[PDB]
């Protein structure tokens, strides 16, 4: 709407990208990032740190 | 240093100044490495050729204070319960203490008098038994090890016409393990030397630094995984 992004859930309008971090619709949701670690993949490695 | 200090200070040395930069050891692994390190330190500082100074048990004040809390005096018990066979006709079998690591002085109290025991090698026994008399000198007795079952059995070859009334043994007691936590709490049934609970160091604080440094070196070698490092630091295992 104009120069701002909005969302509608549970009968209320939620302005996006304006609240506190990691708070979706008043609830805290976690964040994560997964990445495969395969360097020199024929070799067997002990993953340490 | 309490066990908590051995664990906390392993990570100021092994783990790149507690930076989690090196691999990371559990408390069971640290306990195992500390136990192995203390055994290695005892063995190296006992033999003069095993350390860097060429000095053995009683060759300097530092060495005397190192083994001060291991030296124990105990009596041998006659092994008359088991009617075994002795290699010498006049050998009275005696059982030694169970917590025995290295013997350094033995004496036998006879009716004639106290006699210092000489641990006689298998060559000297054959040499001295090829002669006319075949008895020790007036102020000494011989000792050779015999058939032993889950213990240490010694034949005391004292001169004939004499009876043994006592047998005192001064030895280095077997060190107790170093354990930094109750192993059963997180690791199922792992024991270091049969004890699963916290075990402090039974040694003088003077060599605690030596033991910790040796443990750190052993950890770094076991983790570098090179065969060369393992065989190089395996030299000092004796």
């Amino acid at each position: 709407v104009s120069s701002e992004f909005y969302a509608f859930k549970d009968g209320k309008m939620w302005e996006q990208f304006a609240g506190d971090y990691n708070m979706f619709f008043g609830e805290y949701k976690p964040f994560s990032i997964t990445f495969v670690a395969n360097a020199e993949e024929p070799n067997d490695k002990i993953f340490n740190t | 240093m309490n066990v908590n200090e051995f664990s906390n200070e392993f990570d100021v040395l092994y783990n790149n100044i507690m930076s989690n930069a090196a691999p990371g050891l559990n408390e069971y692994e640290k306990s195992v490495l500390l136990t192995k390190a203390q055994e290695e330190i005892v063995k190296n500082y006992f033999e003069p050729a095993g350390n860097k100074y060429g000095k053995g048990l009683d060759d300097s004040p530092k060495r005397q204070i190192d083994f001060s809390e291991l030296i124990k005096v105990g009596e041998g018990v006659l092994n008359t319960s088991a009617p075994t066979i002795t290699f010498d006709k006049r050998a009275k079998v005696y059982d030694l203490p169970a917590d025995l690591f290295l013997v350094i002085n033995e004496a036998v109290d006879t009716n004639a008098g106290t006699k210092q025991i000489v641990p006689i090698s298998y060559s000297d026994y054959t040499r001295l038994m090829s002669r006319p008399y075949k008895e020790p000198v007036k102020y000494q007795a011989w000792r050779i090890i015999t058939t032993s079952i889950n213990n240490i059995s010694v034949e005391l070859i004292v001169n004939s016409n004499e009876t043994i009334t006592d047998y005192k043994v001064r030895y280095i007691r077997r060190p107790a393990p170093i354990i930094t936590t109750n192993l059963s709490s997180e690791y199922g049934d792992v024991t270091i030397n049969g004890v699963s609970t916290v075990s402090e160091c039974e040694l003088n604080p003077i060599i605690h630094s030596e033991i910790l440094q040796r443990a750190v070196e052993l950890a770094k070698a076991a983790y570098q995984g090179d065969l060369q490092a393992s065989v190089e630091l395996g030299q000092r295992s004796e």
